[PDB]
């Protein structure tokens, strides 16, 4: 449980616990049987939710990604027929500022796929149930570069088949992490320019985003072309379970703009200015 | 006998007397030590440079003025010219280092302010540019000796060659949270009535067991000014800041030739 | 090679690795041979007052004709990458002629040498993907 | 894979020469034009277009515009000569 | 199994292995060691460079001609510019170290010639100049990596501009003893039929317990061509002598700025 | 698991396991 409230009474001594000195780095550590009169309340209240287990124990959303099914003639249509999402979860600003309250994370990810169809055109005839095929690639292995090449086959890349009308697919991705912990900051580069190179690395990005990568969700409709074009819309979900984290940090106050810790010059001013100090 | 305002700090052949001090801060509970060989990531030799770079070394002293907005130091990097400490650096590809950061600043009793001292894990900041994303160069992300200074304005130059350093704003911290939850880091506040110096001990923090000093920056040390200073005769005065700063328990594995970064 | 066709089915590989040298000389060339690793992240080697500082081994010719130079596991990630990534590079190795390569006459002056490499017994794949060999 | 669109450049010698390399990537990792002639930067938005501004062109140069897109290094470099009386 | 021509010296991360070696001279009968407590001179805390500098270091190949004759280097100044013994020497005002000489020369079963390789303690050389008496600038007796020749004449300048130097003469050894009588010291052969490789182990000797590495050196490593090299097809070939050296049992005292000597 | 890596240090001994030969087939 939280912890309960003894009988005290009123003191008249040298023992000060109403004063402290935050110079020296603790914190407030007052509870109020020390500066008031308490009554006895035994208190059975717990703090079972807010533990990280179930502060992080929502499928919460990381994208949106998009694949069409239809006759493809141009170029552009060909690149309609299937759609690779680099992965991570920084594509959204929720479950994003849940995890950059740490520094060092560790989980297993539980991942959930929840996917929607419509008709593109009206009278165009119609189509038959369809099957998605969703392939996670790791780092190396060939990303696709048509929807029908030798990438899908994927006889050794983890694949899900889903049935269009199904319940959704779910699936456990273990800490696949190279560290110790997921950083979700990290104050350093991917190497280190050194002196009178002819190579002129002055375009190394800066910290996180070089040394991050997770994998490719690629994903195609398994089906050939109908003769009603098909728009797909596929909601990659996540959920981390088993989890520990370790260095808290502060929130993110002002909007993100990119992939980094970075913020937007019209979105600098979190605050809205009160009247004046005095009002309740 | 004792009292908590008077404290000596031994490291190698380096003392730090004090008798204005606040008590010190053990940064999350763990005095810094060797790594164990449960938890080895190389399997080479390792060099431990036992008291040739276990030692205070003393940075260059900033003037905290009146309009004076903030300071930053990246930790391992802010060595990186110090003694041997520099020189284990780049002989080693691999290196983790305790820390003593000591932070010296002193007034009359006539003066006022305060002084946030910081130890920030993972200091990643904002760039400077909104042409593009995670954008820092190397010599403007590490400026070594003399640090880097905040801002209490926000002017990313449309350049891309100008803004390829940190957005180093003060009330976002740099990296877009607010100064006043920065507090659930390891800090001590310098209070030119109270005290007169900020002492933390930082373990090495880092998700692998040693890692690259070269490219990888663990701490970052902070100082924000949150009341600024007022002297009444001279409203214009300035006291130093002197940062001196011991590694601790450092440890260095794949000798080579010397690393010699980039300068421009 | 065959390491290395192993590793293209994997993504994350740790362990040291064994370069086996096999001079095939004449039995009177005698000579010495410096073999280096160089753990990365800084100047690449290319003198010889460059690779000494690294781990390296001296290498003498005769009897005894198979050298073996370890390249030892020395990395910040527990796991390097099976791409060419910067943050999990792998090191540097040179090889340079120790003295140099003696023959009397009557002999070769040009000659050959066979390369190896293996795996040491603490070398471990993970997180099985497809190749990038065949289509 | 990369791509460096002022690829045929005629300049007479010392003057600048504007460059323009980009990857057909989103993330480009390690990107940069490999030559010993001076050079700040030009701005451009976008985390993937990208201009250098080369100046004092005395001889031929052929500079290589590497790309770290997680396919491999790529490579791709632009073809300048130069004027004379 | 074992013989005594297969021989592997590994200190720190650096190994050295031959196979066709004569035996290793351990020098008057002591491997080196640390300073014990019960002779130590200074009292302030030793830097002990456990591995960072207790491993092998390859100076440059001199080529042994058939007209070579001779080579000399001083020993704890030999090393003045390599890794970080060389950060350790200068950096500190005491220090002593012992040694693991290791001299590398190899030819084909045709060729011919010796090699008296020494380790002379306290190898005071003579002057080249009569204007004077023991009259050594600090450049000329001290040159580090190259090291020095000898010379089969004696051609004393009058100028004591350039007689500031060793009148290294090869017969007289430098210092006026005749050279057949040089095996008194600890000393190798190398000769070109029985071994490649001399292997000696020096320990610190001097009367002091610790001593000034910048300003005294404490061995002298000589190299004589006692038979001349003699290749029949070609009379005039060079084979490399690669001297390959290594520090033991560092210790250092006095710790300040770094020394940096004059080089003109 | 895999093989551990034992605290060894430097060796200056006849005992030379880096120095095969692979004519033997291992």
């Amino acid at each position: 449980t939280a912890q309960s409230t003894p009988l005290t009474s009123g003191v008249n001594s040298q023992e000060v616990p109403a004063l402290t000195a935050v110079e020296t780095g603790a914190s407030g550590q007052a509870v109020p049987s020390d500066v008031i009169e308490t009554r006895h309340v035994v208190n059975y209240k717990t703090r079972s939710e807010s533990t990280l287990e179930s502060f992080f124990g929502r499928s919460a959303c990381v994208t949106i990604l998009e694949v069409e099914n239809f006759n493809a003639t141009t170029d552009a249509d060909r690149k309609k027929q299937f759609t690779t999402w680099a992965i991570t979860y920084t594509d959204t600003v929720q479950l994003r500022r849940k995890l950059e309250f740490f520094t060092y994370s560790r989980f297993d990810l539980e991942m959930t796929f929840v996917i929607t169809e419509r008709y593109y055109a009206s009278n165009t005839g119609h189509a038959r149930n369809q099957v998605y095929q969703l392939m996670y690639i790791p780092p190396g292995a060939p990303r696709p570069t048509a929807w029908d090449d030798y990438t899908w086959q994927s006889s050794s890349n983890p694949s899900v088949f889903y049935t269009y009308g199904s319940a959704p697919p779910r699936m456990s991705i273990p800490y696949v992490g190279i560290a110790n912990a997921y950083s979700h900051f990290y104050d350093g580069f991917a190497r280190v320019p050194l002196k009178d190179e002819t190579v002129d690395s002055g375009d190394t990005y800066y910290g996180l985003v070089t040394i991050n990568d997770f994998g490719t969700l690629a994903v195609r409709v398994v089906n050939e072309y109908n003769p009603a074009r098909i728009t797909s819309k596929i909601r990659v979900y996540m959920k981390p379970k088993h989890v520990r984290c370790w260095c808290p940090r502060p929130p993110r106050a002002v909007p993100y703009r990119g992939e980094g810790v970075d913020f937007k010059q019209d979105s600098i001013t979190p605050l809205t200015a009160v009247e004046n100090i005095n009002t309740f | 006998g004792y009292s908590d305002r008077v404290r000596q700090i031994t490291l190698g052949n380096s003392t730090i007397t004090t008798q204005e001090a606040a008590n010190a801060v053990v940064a999350y509970g763990e005095w810094p030590s060797y790594l164990d060989d449960k938890e080895a990531n190389p399997i080479d030799a390792p060099t431990e440079p036992d008291v040739s770079s276990n030692r205070f070394y003393t940075l260059d002293s900033v003037q905290w003025k009146s309009t004076s907005r903030g300071w930053w130091w990246k930790l391992p990097d802010a060595l990186k010219d110090m003694g041997m400490f520099g020189q284990n650096m780049y002989y080693h590809y691999l290196g983790r280092s305790g820390y003593t950061v000591h932070v010296q600043c002193n007034a009359s009793k006539f003066h006022q302010g305060a002084l946030g001292v910081f130890a920030i894990p993972e200091y990643v900041m904002a760039c400077n540019t909104e042409a593009k994303t995670s954008y820092v160069s190397y010599v403007n992300a590490n400026p070594g000796e003399k640090g880097g200074v905040f801002d209490n304005a926000y002017n990313p130059s449309a350049e891309a060659s100008e803004g390829r350093k940190f957005a180093a704003l003060d009330y976002l911290l740099g990296c877009g949270v607010l100064a006043g939850n920065a507090f659930v880091y390891p800090h001590q506040i310098i209070n030119l009535r109270t005290n007169n110096s900020a002492t933390l001990v930082l373990p090495y923090v880092n998700s692998l067991a040693i890692d690259c000093m070269a490219k990888h920056n663990n701490w970052g040390l902070v100082i924000l000014p949150l009341c600024k200073l007022d002297y009444a005769p001279n409203s214009s005065t300035e006291i130093p800041i002197t940062v001196t700063i011991a590694p601790m328990f450092t440890e260095f594995n794949g000798l080579r030739n010397i690393t010699v970064p980039a300068t421009q | 090679t065959m390491l290395g066709e192993i590793l293209n089915y994997y993504t994350h590989w740790t362990g040291s690795l064994r370069f086996t040298f096999l001079f095939c000389g004449s039995m009177m060339a005698t000579g010495k041979i410096l073999l280096s690793y160089s753990p990365p992240g800084a100047k690449p080697p290319t003198t010889r007052k460059d690779a000494m500082l690294g781990t390296h081994i001296i290498w003498d010719l005769g009897l005894q004709s198979s050298c073996t130079m370890l390249a030892p596991w020395i990395s910040n990630t527990v796991y390097r990458r099976c791409i060419k990534d910067d943050f999990t590079e792998g090191g540097y190795i040179t090889c340079f002629y120790q003295t140099r390569i003696v023959v009397p006459s009557g002999t070769p002056t040009s000659m050959f040498m066979l390369a190896f490499v293996s795996a040491c017994p603490d070398f471990s794949v993970r997180l099985l993907r497809d190749t990038n060999h065949i289509s | 894979q990369t791509s460096v669109s002022p690829s045929k450049v005629i300049l007479p010698r010392g003057g600048s020469v504007l460059v323009t390399c980009s990857t057909s990537c989103d993330q480009p990792k390690l990107l940069g034009i490999e030559t010993p002639l001076p050079k700040k930067e030009l701005l451009l938005p976008g985390n993937n277009r990208k201009v250098y501004e080369l100046s004092n062109v005395q001889e031929d140069s052929q500079p290589m515009c590497y790309s770290n897109c997680p396919d491999g290094q790529s490579t791709a470099k632009t073809f300048l000569t130069v004027y004379w009386t």
